[PDB]
């Protein structure tokens, strides 16, 4: 029961974060959206690849 | 100070910092119930928080005029680094005072709305409303205009 709310409340976190970074459009480099969105290089990627999808 | 500020026409920070530091930085007063500007305590701090409203200034004057401009050609007016300004204006943008689309490689900054095609036609649709109302308009002053030849 604790796994699946910790669970969707990562899943939340992720999104809203994500928003802020991205706002301008455009090609935005991974890099530069990583180091303001207060992430590490490979969560950023792995987790953009999920989202695209 | 207050002239500078009221136009949209273009400042450099610099050029600000030491005109209004010799003149308005003094703020010299007999009263004491304001002596504040940048004399005071919590003035010091004002100041420095001046760099970032300036730079902002720039910013929204250049949405307007602009529709592209270089990245590289915006940074010069800005007064800010080439990283900085790439910075800046994302946190600008999903704060919501002016859209720019940023281009962390140097490239562009767009502060259009996201061109189509199609876009540009509606503008000259409305124009093409305008524009038959004026030609209406004028044929009669035409009239009363050709008659007289005595006040040449």
């Amino acid at each position: 029961i604790i796994s699946t709310h910790l669970a969707k409340l990562y899943d939340n976190l992720l999104e809203q974060n994500l928003i802020r970074v991205i706002e301008p459009f455009s090609r935005v480099q991974i890099e530069h959206i990583s180091s303001l969105i207060k992430l590490s290089k490979a969560d950023v990627e792995r987790k953009l690849s999920q989202m695209i999808l | 100070l207050l002239k500078l500020f009221t136009t949209m026409e273009l400042m450099r920070w610099s050029t600000l910092v030491e005109d209004y530091g010799v003149e308005l930085r003094k703020g010299s007063s007999e009263t004491p119930a304001t002596d504040v500007f940048s004399s005071t305590e919590e003035g010091e701090k004002r100041w420095k928080d001046l760099k970032n409203r300036v730079v902002e200034h720039n910013i929204r004057i250049m949405a307007k005029y602009y529709t592209r401009i270089t990245m590289k050609r915006m940074a010069q007016l800005l007064d800010l680094s080439v990283d900085e300004s790439e910075a800046f204006l994302s946190n600008l943008v999903v704060n919501k005072t002016i859209f720019a689309k940023v281009d962390r490689l140097a490239g562009v900054i767009n502060f259009q709305r996201p061109k189509d095609p199609n876009n540009l036609l509606n503008d000259w649709s409305q124009k093409l409303n305008s524009l038959m109302s004026l030609v209406n308009k004028t044929t009669h002053l035409i009239a009363k205009e050709e008659m007289i030849h005595n006040l040449q």
